[PDB]
RNA sequence: UCCCAAAAUGUAACGGAGGCGCCCAAAGGUCACCUCAAGACGGUUGGAAAUCGUCUGUAGAGCGCAAAGGUAGAAGGUGG
RNA sequence: CACCCCCGUGCCCAUAGCACUGUGGAACCACCCCACCCCAUGCCGAACUGGGUCGUGAAACACAGCAGCGCCAAUGAUACUCGGACCGCAGGGUCCCGGAAAAGUCGGUCAGCGCGGGGGUU
């Protein structure tokens, strides 16, 4: 259940890609996290426990609740109050669940095609932008609330851009070319 | 310029026509005090690019380069300066004036091109052979033609202090 | 970070006290039970566990400070005060603390 | 009653008594109990024998004489060097 | 002008110029000669005076804004407090500051430029070229 | 509480501005820990700000109210 | 203080900071590894923490170079002013006498000074 080609296909293809001093010195994967900036546009005391219960079921982790910056600005905003949702993700459960998107998550994926190249984190960290909670190995409508979507973030040790892509595609990721 | 004296006391001279300065270098930081109006015919040409000799009561020719001069307010008048002794192969850096040439295709058109950058400064000039000046283009300039130190041919060797992309003139339109 | 052991450090009263500090680098398995006297820029005792251990490190534990309550004794002192630093008082440092906390 | 404004706004009239400042210098025999500093936030922070009372005042402690230090400003520090 | 926000009042009181370079902008500049307040509407009366003589170009800098607010009698009282925020505008001018300074014109489309521009001024001012050189 | 007030204190005016007649079971005692504003690049209903992420970031934030002083080794932010 | 270097802790607390670059490894350090429970992250043993290699020196750190930026900062002349003595109707200003800036310039530095422990000079 990973790691080994994790290190041999990226790890040592990358010196037998590139040249590093080390193996320490390559890149590798930090975190995962779903931000969960739900509610605001919908303030159902309700609502919020379909993301938690749910996050928790896709990403077996309880979240917490990334209540508003105090911020209130002229539209809708107060003080801190529960808007958003965070749930990071390190080296297992991490995995865990990242695998299941690198197998099951994206390549389910109605309409999906594969993710954008142009870099990001020009920190050599990635992002990943998901909508639609439906197309998940977990997310069950036939057991839900109403549906949702989601944010995930990638961290990586990655100096560059150029040395993310590729741990990130050789450890798993499709690119729409 | 004989500039002879140079004692804390200016009286012998505030009265008697005499501007009272100081040159160094890092060595010597001699105590000095010229010729008010010698220095007023003087500076004038040379500016801060021209260098003289200064042959301190004495006998002793000395070789500066006129660093800051502050003159009085209320009368264009000037009362004190800085000589920076020249060098040899490096004096610091110098400021060189900005000047235009030829009919610029701007005026005649309908507008009047401006020098946005009077004199500019430019790191190392090179002691022995520093430009007394720095002629510049000014005719292709049209309607709105800005012109950067990254354009401005160099007296070889020197190099740009002032950022080159810097609008060193212009040219300005009507109205 | 840092933070933690300058406030720790700080609360810690200098010549006011008049008492004794001792500190611990216990990050590393490379302790120092240190003892500095207030003004003076000097150490007065110590009890690390740099000389050898038997292979012991999280464990030579209450080694290194029953190694600094009897070692004070060849100087004779009686007032002491712990200033750990980041180093959360649990057990590896609790060691230090309770191994010389008696030993002393 | 009527429809405008209860008083006229944009006056001027009070302010307050007011004190504050250094109550004892550089080389005072203090004394215990004597007050050397009314300052505000911490303008000068409590040295060495200096007691600091709860408005940022500043006493001593013990007796001696009186000290001050400011290292390049912002930190302030009155001390005690008593004598004896 | 008037300046664009602020507090509301003032003082008054002087010393001879502090800031008033001299070369900046232009080639030719004016330069007052004695302590005074330059009334926002007497600038007006410069700026356009001196349009007028150019016709474009208008190489023309007014370096000295308006920043300070006078006051007036609302008719003659005196029982109230501090008046009329609003009387006008000025910008205290001080011995060799400089207002004006055109650059581009003729030394002569110059030397008019000022004259006049100087015949509504509560004071006296001389004009000016080169060789100031302090700091750019 | 600022300015006037003339670098000690103090100092007037129907002089220039602004607040208070409260609030907190915890916004207190202590003991542990965290640390801000803000922008830039990249990211889902978003798309101006805002939620997450990554850099910069003696603080340009915060401190129940008015201002000043003061403060991140915390007086700032959480828990026992 | 035999020479060195390294780890802890000071004084000092930017002329001791930053950056760009290079040096260091298996003595020290750190990353690293596992971590059910001790104790723990309002979610994540990331950080607290418990038990330990290898591997690396890449990151962090320590060190050394360097000055592009910061920080320091003259002298000369000046602003101002105690005191003395004057001027202009007034705004304002001056003379003699001591004190004397601020900014800028010459130039200056990328510290210095301790205590203790460790490992080296095959
Ligand atoms: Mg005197
Ligand atoms: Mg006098
Ligand atoms: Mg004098």
């Amino acid at each position: 259940q990973l790691k080994t080609k994790y290190n041999d296909q990226v790890r040592p293809a990358l010196m037998q890609q590139f040249g590093y001093s080390s193996v320490m010195a390559v890149p590798r994967i930090e975190k995962i996290v779903v931000n969960e900036g739900l509610g605001s546009s919908k303030e159902d005391s309700k609502a919020i426990d379909k993301a938690a219960k749910e996050l928790a079921l896709i990403t077996l982790q309880k979240p917490i609740i990334t209540k508003a910056k105090k911020s209130i600005s002229n539209f809708k905003l107060r003080q801190g109050m529960p808007v958003g949702i965070k749930v990071t993700l390190r080296g297992e459960r991490m995995y865990v669940f990242l695998e299941k998107l690198i197998n099951i998550g994206l390549p389910r994926i109605r309409d999906f095609r594969g993710i954008n190249p142009n870099a990001f984190d020009g920190r050599g960290n990635y992002n990943l932008g998901i909508k639609e909670q439906l197309i998940f190995p977990e997310i069950t409508y036939d057991m839900v609330d109403k549906t949702r979507g989601m944010d995930i973030t990638i961290v990586t040790t990655a100096k560059t851009d150029e040395e993310a892509r590729a741990l990130l595609q050789s450890m798993g990721l499709p690119f729409r070319k | 310029m004989e500039l002879t004296a140079k004692p804390r006391t200016p009286k012998q001279k505030l009265d008697e026509s005499m501007i009272a300065a100081v040159a160094y270098n890092k060595e010597n930081n001699v105590s000095f005090a010229l010729d008010r109006k010698a220095f007023d015919r003087a500076f004038r040409q040379q500016s801060t690019t021209g260098l003289f000799d200064i042959t301190v009561e004495g006998g002793e020719t000395f070789p500066a380069l006129v660093k800051a001069v502050q003159m009085d307010k209320r009368k264009r008048a000037p009362i004190h300066v800085d000589f920076y002794m020249v060098t040899y192969g490096e004096p610091v850096e110098v400021s060189v004036p900005v000047h235009t040439t030829g009919r610029s295709q701007g005026e005649v058109q309908g507008g009047l091109v401006d020098i946005v950058v009077h004199n500019l400064q430019i790191v190392a000039p090179g002691p022995r052979r520093i430009p007394q000046e720095l002629v510049v283009d000014v005719t292709k300039m049209n309607i709105g033609d800005h012109i950067t130190a990254g354009d401005i041919k160099l007296p070889e060797g020197c190099t740009l202090a002032a950022d080159p992309e810097l609008t060193v003139v212009s040219v300005l339109p009507p109205r | 970070r840092r933070k933690l052991r300058t406030r720790r450090k700080v609360r810690t009263t200098t010549a006011a006290s008049g008492r004794l500090r001792l500190s611990v680098y216990r990050s590393s398995k490379h302790i120092y039970a240190q003892i500095i006297d207030d003004s003076r820029g000097q150490t007065l005792a110590a009890a690390s566990s740099a000389a050898l251990k038997s292979g012991n490190k999280t464990d030579t534990a209450a080694a290194v400070g029953k190694a600094l309550a009897a070692a004070a004794a060849e100087k004779g002192i009686k007032q002491v005060v712990f200033d750990r630093g980041s180093y959360k008082y649990h057990g590896r440092v609790k060691a230090l603390a309770d191994a010389a906390r008696e030993g002393g | 009653a009527h429809k405008k404004g209860v008083g006229s706004s944009k006056n001027g009239r009070d302010s307050n008594p007011k004190y504050l400042g250094v109550k004892k210098f550089g080389g005072e025999v203090v004394k215990a109990g004597n007050i050397l500093v009314r300052q505000r936030g911490t303008k000068f922070k409590a040295g060495q024998g200096v007691g600091m009372g709860r408005d940022h005042t500043l006493f001593a402690l013990s007796d001696g004489k009186v000290v001050f230090i400011n290292k390049g400003k912002g930190a302030r520090f009155i001390s005690i060097e008593a004598a004896q | 002008k008037r300046t664009k926000f602020r507090k509301q009042f003032r003082g008054r009181m002087t010393g001879d110029a502090k800031g008033g370079d001299y070369v900046a902008f232009g080639d030719y500049g004016l330069i007052a000669m004695e302590p005074a307040w330059i009334k926002s509407n007497q600038i007006e009366a410069c700026r356009i005076v001196m349009s007028r003589h150019f016709r474009r170009g208008g190489k023309i800098y007014i370096r000295i804004f308006p920043d300070k607010p006078v006051t007036k009698k609302p008719a003659e009282t005196r029982m109230g407090k501090g008046k009329g925020a609003v009387e006008y505008w000025v910008s205290v001018v001080k011995p060799g500051r400089v207002m004006f300074e055109v650059a581009g014109v003729t030394e002569e489309q110059a030397k008019e430029a000022f004259r006049l521009a100087g015949h509504k001024l509560p004071i006296q001012t001389k004009m000016v070229k080169r060789e100031v050189y302090d700091e750019a």
